DNA sequence: GCTTGACAAAAGTGTTAAATTGTGCTATACT
DNA sequence: AGCACAATTTAACACTTTTGTCAAGC
């Protein structure tokens, strides 16, 4: 009484799930490999909901604003004509 | 006594600085809490409690604080 | 040869309490607002109680008594 | 057929029983909607109410 | 020969900054920072530099990057010098070396320099709480969330706080009104903050502990023969109903299946209503109740 | 709970019980008559380990006749 | 069976050890401080290792030997015996090399009588005491 | 590095002993060590023989000399490292899950410090503290002082469990406890018969 | 030996509030 | 430590279906 996925990491590696027929199947299923894999079926529906990290700049953004960050490489390349 | 001779070797407490010194001294115990008898059937252990005179000192404001402190069973 | 008596055998697991205690008092001035430290905000008791506890229990020269007769106590 | 906001149930036991299209609802019959599973009366009087409006 | 004399070796190498110099390294990463953004900027939209004016940008971010390393590997002593007090702790020295060099690395990228501050005032704040963060989630063979840690440190406290007042260990009750919340609560923390002991501990003085624990999972022979012989006088007594009269129990209990199975879903297999079921239920089951037929199965109640 | 052992529910109409069994009974090859008993409760007041509500101690003794396998000096 | 000819040994390579695990562990957790279940991706995790009961996944969707060898499509956990988590293993992968101290501290040192590298030589490199050169071009170091 | 860096490469850690590895002729070596047993005679001879035997062990066998470095660290089953509450509540477990911890915790915060960059020396301190992790986790104590638990007693690792009368090949395989088995003081039997 | 309808308990199912859990941060100076 | 806020999980609950049960009658 089970249906066999079939899922794909990124790397390569091809993986079988056997599930309950009666089950809804999943798009992206944990794998023995350690990573994330793709079904090979039809649907593979959805992004989930991807929201991007902090970053460096986005901390430096929020203290300088962006004309003293100009005027700041201003004084810094202003010193590199200078030899 | 033992218990002094210990507390001789930790008096006073100085950081590099010299700035602030705590001193110990006088160690006294109160009466035993339970009896033998009662311990042994409480499953507790038969013990006075300790208390002991700290002096701290700053040696900027010259000030002193005495306080009795408690060492435990 | 000696030959530690009890009360020696207690005396340095008490000075060990005291010396793990000593370096909380010492460290605790640097990052205590001063005029706020307290001959207690300095001292925690923890490690000198612990000493005793640990000394007890778990220790080889801290056995249960052995009474089958007087004579084997 | 998403355009009906069925109740919740309805729309959970349809879309397991396998009716994507509306086109294939109203050929089920009122006994085949009955017997799919968790599907009770208030199901059919909700979707009776809203398809007749 | 030691790891963290290893460590402290390199970071030795290094040399501390002055006030001037933080601030000049703190310009260098904002400006290397903005630099690659608004090249980067370019990539989406094109519009290609001058040669001179990308050479040389290349560079400011090339410098910055530079930079941030530099203020790193200068402050790697202050790291040092604040984790080790948090040591004998449950968190090995190096870990927890390791856990402030990451708080290090945020107040660098959080650090501004025009508040006019020295670096360590800032730093000091994100290096402790990256390293009493990190002893939160690890310290702990089985973890506590850091809300938790939290509690279990105020409540020990207390305790020693009251301890000292009190002279005395406080009760469960003294503990709760102090931390404003109920006796039970307290409880419940205080089993929260047990942690867990070595299998491999020797208590024999000469065995370890872990081989002295049961398996409650084991098959026991006798009940699992015995539950054979069971399920032997149940066939033979099934045999004494009519065929339907059995039918009905094997499915209904789900002998043969193991599924048991609904008044409704009986009725499906023979043909009638689930009342009909219901009744002939009832009937075999005074047959089974029937002495000679319950005399047998007597000793198998457990 | 098993099919089998629900089918025997049934017929004798012994509820099965929320409950599992763990209860104190003596040692293998051990006996005598009950000399004594202590119950800690923490309904009374009391005192225990967090999470411990209640314990009870039994004393069993008994008189051993000098037997065959003894061992004398 | 209980008749088996031969039994051998080898280096385990890091492809068998992939080949073995039934998952890698990625948390450094055993089991949730209040319900005490064993928690997700750590050690002890149900979907890599094995159910806690039989033929019973973590959530229990499916409780019932009446499929076995099924994974259950919420916490994915296979219904199969308990006695699987007896038998079944992970693995980690590491974020950078690094050696089997059984062959890099045995006496005589593996590695170094492979290599052909002084052991006192060989630890100062794989605990970051001293650099080695990996690679020297030759052609290009002659006609500059 | 900055002059002459683009005429050489070098490194540190296992990540270099593997290169090295990787650039490895066994059947180039193997004459090679092959005539100076031959032509050498002395105290060299003596150390190219026995270092031949472990470079003469990897032709013959199809194993990979690479094996000795690890990517991947394979994790025991959690049955053989159980963690179970005694009669009480209280919990124990074995050693191997804090051992498996720490190297699990390193590998992490390695993962962390690269996604990020940082100075070589964060980076190497980090490589340098997992390669000892996944030591204690083998072999504890082999090397440096020992990992130790609560009361300074270091904990046990795989090794701890084949090697000793207590470990599994005196303990639990070339004698165990057994089934159906009693025992008691013994007395004369004067009356006997010898059977 | 059987079925019908009224019916209440039981069992699911979706919808929401409460709790639990995770993460960011704290600017005298401190190496 | 301590807090704030977002994220996630758990409970609580209203509500709908299903399951067992009774009386009454074909
Ligand atoms: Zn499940």
């Amino acid at each position: 009484p089970r249906q066999v996925a079939r899922y794909r990491t990124d790397n390569g590696e091809e993986f079988d799930v056997p599930f309950a027929d009666d089950a809804e199947i999943p798009g992206t299923w944990l794998c023995r490999n350690g990573l994330e894999g793709t079904l090979i079926e039809g649907d593979v529906p959805e992004p989930k909901k991807v929201k991007p990290p902090r970053t460096h700049w986005d901390m430096l953004l929020e203290r300088r604003s962006v004309e003293e960050l100009e005027e700041l490489l201003k004084e810094r390349l202003d010193l590199i004509k200078a030899k | 006594g033992g218990l002094e001779e210990v507390l001789a070797e930790l008096s006073p407490i100085e950081d590099f600085s010299g700035s602030m010194s705590l001193s110990f001294s006088d160690p006294r115990f109160d009466e035993v809490k339970a009896s033998v008898d009662e311990c042994k059937d409480k499953d507790m252990t038969y013990a006075a409690p300790l208390f002991v005179t700290a002096e701290f000192i700053n040696n900027n404001t010259g000030e002193i604080k005495s306080q009795t402190v408690f060492m435990g069973d | 040869r000696r030959l530690r008596t009890v009360g020696e055998l207690i005396q340095n697991q008490i000075r060990v309490g005291l010396s793990r205690m000593e370096r909380v008092v010492r460290e605790r001035m640097t990052t205590q607002d001063v005029e706020a430290i307290t001959p207690q905000t300095l001292i925690n008791i923890r490690p000198v109680v612990a000493a005793i506890k640990e000394f007890f229990g778990t220790s080889q020269l801290s056995q249960f008594m052995d009474q089958n007769n007087p004579l084997s106590g | 057929i998403d355009d009906l906001d069925l109740t919740v149930r309805s729309y959970n036991c349809l879309k397991r029983e396998g009716v994507h299209t509306v086109g294939e609802l109203v050929a089920r019959t009122e006994s085949d909607l009955l017997d799919i599973r968790n599907f009770g009366q208030k199901s059919i009087d909700e979707v009776k109410i809203k398809l007749h409006q | 020969a030691d790891s963290v004399r290893a460590y402290l070796k390199q970071i030795g190498k290094v040399a501390l900054l002055n006030a001037e110099e933080e601030v000049e390294l703190a310009k260098r990463i904002e400006a290397g920072l903005y630099a690659t953004q608004k090249l980067a900027e370019l990539a989406e939209k094109g519009e290609k530099l001058p040669v001179q004016q990308r050479r040389d940008m290349q560079w400011i971010c090339r410098d910055g990057d530079r930079a941030k390393n530099h203020l790193l590997e200068a402050n790697l002593r202050l790291v040092v010098s604040l984790a080790k007090r948090y040591t004998g702790r449950g968190m090995a020295f190096l870990d927890l070396i390791q856990e402030g060099n990451l708080g290090l690395i945020r107040a660098v990228e959080k650090f501004d320099y025009t508040k006019g501050y020295k670096f360590s005032t800032y730093a000091t704040w994100w290096i402790r709480q990256a390293i009493t963060r990190a002893m939160a989630d690890q310290a702990r063979t089985i973890r506590i969330p850091v809300h938790m840690v939290e509690v279990i440190n105020k409540l020990g406290r207390i305790q020693r706080e009251l301890l000292q007042d009190l002279g005395r260990e406080p009760t469960p009750e003294e503990l709760a009104k102090e931390m404003d919340i109920t006796p039970e609560k307290v409880l419940e923390i205080q089993q929260y903050a047990r942690e867990p002991i070595s299998l491999d501990q020797t208590i024999g003085d000469d065995s370890q502990l872990g081989d002295f624990i049961e398996d409650s999972e084991a098959v026991v022979a006798v009940d699992a023969v015995s539950f054979t012989l069971l399920q032997d006088q149940l066939q033979s007594v099934l045999e004494t109903l009519s065929e339907r009269e059995a039918g009905v129990v094997r499915l209904r209990f789900g002998l043969t299946d193991g599924q048991p199975r609904t008044l409704d879903e009986i009725g499906q297999v023979y043909g009638v209503t689930r009342e009909r079921i219901r009744q002939i239920e009832s009937k075999t089951m005074s047959k089974l109740r029937h002495p000679s037929r319950s005399q047998v199965l007597r000793d198998y109640l457990d | 709970l098993t099919p089998e052992e629900r089918l025997l529910r049934a017929i004798f109409g012994e509820k099965a019980r929320e409950v599992r069994d763990t209860s104190l009974k003596v040692p293998h090859g051990e006996s005598g008559k009950v000399i004594g008993i202590r119950v800690f409760s923490r309904e009374d007041d009391d005192e225990l380990p967090a999470g411990v509500n209640e314990l009870v101690r039994v004393y069993v003794a008994q008189k051993r006749k000098i037997s065959d396998g003894d061992k004398l000096a | 069976v209980n008749f088996f000819d031969e039994l051998r040994i080898g280096l385990a390579t890091a492809d068998d050890i992939r080949n073995w695990s039934y998952g890698e562990v990625k948390k450094p957790e055993t089991i949730n401080y209040r319900t005490l279940k064993p928690e997700k991706d750590g050690l002890f995790c149900e979907k890599i290792f094995g159910p806690t009961r039989d033929w019973e996944c973590y959530c229990g969707k499916y409780k019932r030997v009446r499929f076995k060898g099924i994974i259950c499509e919420r916490c994915g956990v296979e219904v199969t015996r308990a006695k699987v988590r007896r038998e079944r293993m992970g693995h980690i992968e590491l974020a950078a090399p690094v050696t089997h101290i059984w062959y890099f501290k045995g006496v005589p040192s593996r590695l170094g009588y492979l290599l052909d590298l002084a052991p006192k030589d060989l630890e100062k490199i794989i605990y970051f005491a001293a650099y080695v050169i990996t690679s020297v071009d030759d052609e290009m170091r002659h006609n500059e | 590095q900055d002059r002459y860096g683009e005429y050489f490469t070098g490194a540190m850690g296992a990540e270099s002993i593997k290169k090295l590895i990787e650039n490895f002729d066994i059947d180039a070596e193997a004459e090679s060590l092959r005539e100076v047993i031959r032509s050498g005679k002395g105290q060299k001879k003596l150390r190219a023989l026995k270092r031949l035997k472990v470079v003469a062990a990897f032709q013959q066998s199809g194993n990979s000399p690479m094996g000795m470095v690890l990517d991947a660290v394979p994790v025991i089953p959690p049955e053989l490292r159980p963690m179970v509450q005694l009669d009480g509540g209280r919990f124990a477990t074995s050693d191997l899950n804090d051992l498996y911890r720490r190297v699990i915790n390193r590998n992490n915060r390695l993962k962390r410090l690269i996604d990020l960059g940082a100075p070589e020396i964060i980076v190497n301190n980090e490589k340098r503290m997992l390669q000892e992790s996944v030591d204690a986790l083998f072999d504890n104590g082999r090397r440096g002082r020992p990992v130790t638990g609560p009361g300074n007693r270091p904990l046990k690792s795989l090794s701890d469990l084949l090697k000793g009368k207590q470990g599994r090949f005196r303990q639990n395989l070339l004698g165990k406890r057994v089934d159906y088995s009693g025992r008691s003081v013994i007395v004369v039997g004067p009356q006997l018969k010898l059977h």
